[PDB]
């Protein structure tokens, strides 16, 4: 957020603009300019509006099309399940990059269910995804409040949403959150497996030590349940994401991993790839990659 | 220099690790066994020719067998018939792994086809073409009959017989060739499925003789083949029409060439299945054998309606384009003359331009008169 | 090449039936029969501004009981045109009276097949059809107004209405729901005019279009631009109702 001064600047002005609020509303001036067209339809069932109600978060994710949601809300209620929640973040996808997102969402931020639960979680990270603050009050962050909970859906989507939250708002928390959840190590209830990826999702970039021996600390003790490649893996990218950053990592991080063999594995092989943000445009994609489908 | 080395010492590296990885699962699967049995299975099949030194096939050596060496060769080694009298094999006649009567018939069947052709078709077919409604913009009033000449009857032929009739079993096409006109038979052709054989007359006439004849047959073979299937000819023009030329002397089997696809199309052809259909820009030129019932039988043109179907297929085409909203089709349709269902993209396409020329992502009513007028005056012809 | 006299297939002219062409390239002209009178209206069509549409005139005057208006290649018509006037004037030469509109019409429709070369059965000496059509207005004592289509085919009708030119057919098909003979001189006028400002590619105008009426008592008579421009207001005041 800088300043106003003619160096860091980053002025009350920016705001608007390097994070991005108004100019979206105005390429909606453009937008509508040159457009596309709405094919949400209430449909008949709830099987048809589990899709229908994401809809209005596809078309209009970015945008505030949310009266379909805000007015029809049963509409995203129908959509149970994980559909539940993604309804629900279909409208903080409508509500990304906003001011407050928090309306619809802490709305169904809880209603009946966990997955419901889950939908203004995910949906909240959405809201102030792509970004780390939101477009001026705080709704991000705030989620991290409603993510405590080391039970299924609940975690789940808010391990989503705190992935999403804490890319760029990295918190050690929702690890000392998720890793004794991730030392609780349930998929199921937990939910810590597909935490440890939104762990890969917060520091990214980043040496976290603490990450460098918490997965250490996990992993090689395989906490509680894992047998499966599940736990394997979900811990194994948790760590590509979060550092892949250096000079000889770009191609040395890749030659401990992806050499040997396992879930944490053929994955990585190009998370090398989306690792270091100096020297992009690299070949190593089809140079290293033919050779274990060959 | 330096930085840009750093760039390029990664460069490096970098293309040394998948050089240093390939070598390692490289040890691990250590590539015979996915031919070497095939080969040597097939090497079975290899040998199960090679036992007596032995779909078009062309010639079948299945060699020499004498007890028996069950074969045609047509080739000027040893021409070979089976028959005469009750000569079989009991899958296969014999041999080459080739098994059969070449492509020249000796009995029947013998060993199932071997056959069929040479030169694959030189002509070639699509079929489900890439048009079903393409240029079907504007077309209607022609593939309204061509449903009826085309569509239905492959669609329910049994009405035709619960009639007691067939489709029109020959149709033509006319005006600016192929223009949607080709590619409206392929629409209908994908509409129905059909198969679409797009044979040009041009293919016909070649540096020799019984040329298309040849084509002609194996045409009406394989229609028969290809059954349910749409022979279409653009240029009718191509091998001509009517004509003395034959006076002239040279003409005579180009002038055959059609009485070859005269001839053979009139008497055994099912065209309710195997469809027929001719484009021209002249139905002036025919050969009238050509115009003859149950050869052609419907007749069109492909066309050039009124201020109406244009703005339609105007609004067909220009959807393609951004386009002014405000502006009517109507507008402009009013001022261009009747014209091609190809030429109303000049209407269109060449406004994208304009719409370049103007920087407008819409093109503006005048963007279009221009064009109008710019490529209408641009014709001079 | 082909003759000129040579049938269709179908036993048509070419040439009339390529005659027709130019026809709906000329301009759309418009007329009403009333009981009233007969309200003519038609589109001048300056290439440029710098035409001075006063120069344009395909509303003619036959006579003041008659008068037609062109569409198509208009300077065709000239000989027409004076032919036609020459006929109601013979006619009157002969008759002391004015010609039946149809009768001269009649008499007009014969110029139509007189091109040939070297016609077989007569000498008739034109190259080509005509390529203009006309709408034809006149009073009559025994048919009172009535308004006929001439053309090239040297076939015409009486209409209660009629649009020919460029804008024609729609126009026409505007014609039909709106027409009927209960009609008034200025709804015709208002009909013609706007059904012309729908048809018209230019903004209507006193000066990009052309108007004038045929009434028994008045005969032939010309509307200038300033009652035109009045009834085109007045269109537009009542074009604009809801």
């Amino acid at each position: 957020n800088g300043k106003l001064s003619e160096h860091f600047l980053y002025l009350a002005k920016e705001l608007n603009l390097t994070g991005p609020k108004v100019p979206e509303d105005i390429y909606k001036s453009h937008l509508d300019n040159s457009k596309s067209v709405f094919s949400s339809a209430g449909l008949d069932s709830a099987q048809q509006n589990l899709a229908s109600s994401f809809v209005n978060g596809f078309l209009n994710l970015g945008y505030c099309n949310d009266k379909l949601i805000v007015d029809n809300d049963n509409w995203v209620y129908k959509t149970k399940g994980d559909g539940m929640t993604s309804a629900v973040a279909s409208i903080g996808s409508i509500y990304q990059w906003n001011l407050d997102g928090l309306q619809q969402l802490d709305k169904y931020l809880y209603v009946d269910e966990p997955e419901v639960k889950a939908g203004a979680l995910l949906g909240i990270g959405i809201s102030a995804s792509g970004v780390h603050d939101g477009e001026v009050e705080p709704a991000l962050l705030l989620l991290q409040d409603y993510v405590t909970n080391p039970d299924t859906k609940i975690s789940s989507a808010a391990i989503l949403g705190l992935g999403i939250a804490f890319a760029g708002s990295k918190n050690d928390e929702v690890l000392g959150l998720l890793l004794p959840i991730a030392a609780s190590t349930d998929l199921p209830i937990e939910t810590a497996a597909m935490a440890s990826l939104a762990l890969a999702h917060v520091f990214v970039g980043t040496c976290n030590g603490d990450i460098t021996t918490s997965i250490m600390d996990n992993f090689l003790e395989r906490t509680a349940i894992e047998l499966k490649t599940d736990w394997v893996r979900f811990l194994a990218l948790a760590l590509g994401i979060l550092y892949m950053g250096q000079g000889e990592q770009v191609d040395d991080v890749l030659e401990t991993i992806s050499a040997i063999e396992h879930p944490m594995t053929s994955a990585i092989e190009v998370l090398v790839g989306s690792c270091a943000y100096t020297g992009t445009g690299d070949v190593l994609l089809i140079q290293d990659l033919l050779h274990r489908l060959t | 220099d330096d930085k840009i080395v750093p760039l390029t010492e990664g460069d490096i590296q970098v293309l040394k690790s998948y050089g240093a990885a390939p070598y390692a699962a490289k040890l691990k699967q250590t590539n015979d066994l996915k031919d070497i049995e095939a080969r040597i299975k097939e090497k079975a099949g290899v040998k199960e020719s090679d036992t007596g030194l032995a779909h078009p096939l062309q010639v079948a050596r299945c060699t020499k067998i004498i007890k028996a060496k069950y074969v045609i060769n047509l080739k000027q080694i040893a021409k070979f018939v089976v028959g005469l009298g009750e000569r079989v094999s009991p899958t296969d006649i014999e041999e080459g792994m080739r098994v059969g009567v070449d492509r020249s018939k000796y009995n029947i069947e013998l060993p199932l086809p071997p056959r069929i052709d040479p030169s694959v078709t030189m002509m070639t077919v699509e079929e489900k073409p890439d048009v079903t409604y393409s240029d079907v913009g504007g077309c209607k009033d022609q593939i309204e009959k061509l449903r009826e000449v085309v569509e239905l009857p492959l669609l329910s032929p049994e009405r035709f017989a619960t009639l007691g009739i067939d489709p029109p079993k020959g149709i033509l096409l006319y005006g600016p060739p192929g223009t949607g006109k080709t590619l409206c038979a392929r629409a209908v052709a994908n509409r129905t499925d059909a198969t679409f054989i797009r044979v040009i007359g041009s293919e016909l006439v070649q540096k020799y003789v019984g040329e298309g004849a040849r084509m002609v047959r194996e045409l009406f073979e394989m229609a028969r083949t290809k059954k349910a299937c749409i022979i279409f000819f653009d240029e009718i023009d191509a091998v001509g029409g009517a004509r003395f030329d034959d006076g002239a002397g040279g003409d005579n089997e180009v002038q055959r060439t059609m009485l070859e696809l005269i001839t053979q199309l009139d008497g055994f052809d099912p065209r309710g299945n195997i469809k027929v259909m001719f484009a021209t820009n002249r139905p002036n030129t025919l050969d009238p054998a050509l115009l003859r019932p149950g050869r052609i039988d419907r007749k069109v043109e492909f066309s050039l309606p009124d201020l109406e179907g244009r703005a339609n297929i105007f609004r067909i085409h220009s959807k393609s384009m951004s386009v002014e909203r405000g502006i009517r089709w109507e507008l402009i349709s009013r001022l261009c003359p009747n014209s091609t269902g190809a030429e109303l993209r000049s209407v269109c396409t060449e406004a994208g331009m304009f719409a370049i020329r103007a920087r407008r992502k819409v093109a503006t009513e005048k963007d279009f008169l221009k064009a109008v007028d710019k490529v209408i005056s641009g014709y001079k012809k | 090449d082909r003759g000129v006299s040579t049938f269709s297939p179908e036993g048509r002219l070419f040439q009339v039936e390529y005659s027709l062409e130019a026809i709906k390239l000329g301009s759309t002209a418009i007329g009403i029969a009333t009981k009233e009178g007969v309200v003519l209206g038609v589109e001048k069509r300056a290439t440029s501004p710098l035409l001075e549409s006063d120069s344009i005139e395909k509303i003619v005057e036959i006579d003041r009981h008659i008068g037609c208006a062109m569409s198509g290649l208009t300077a065709d018509a000239r000989s027409m045109i004076e032919h036609a006037r020459t006929a109601a004037v013979t006619h009157n030469l002969y008759y002391d009276e004015d010609i039946n509109v149809e009768s001269l019409t009649q008499s007009v429709c014969d110029l139509a097949l007189r091109f040939g070369e070297g016609a077989s059965g007569e000498e008739r000496l034109m190259s080509r059809p005509f390529g203009v059509a006309l709408l034809i207005a006149g009073h009559d004592a025994d048919d009172g107004y009535q308004l006929f289509h001439a053309e090239p085919s040297g076939t015409f009708y009486r209409y209660n209405a009629k649009a020919i030119g460029s804008g024609s057919e729609g126009a026409q098909a505007e014609l039909l729901n709106e027409w009927h003979s209960s009609l008034t001189l200025k709804e015709a006028e208002l009909l013609v005019l706007k059904i012309l400002k729908q048809v018209m590619e230019e903004k209507l105008d006193e000066n990009n279009a052309q108007l004038s009426c045929i009434t028994k008592q008045d005969g032939f008579k010309i509307y200038d631009n300033e009652k035109t421009a009045e009834l085109i207001k007045e269109l537009k005041e009542k074009e604009a109702a809801e």
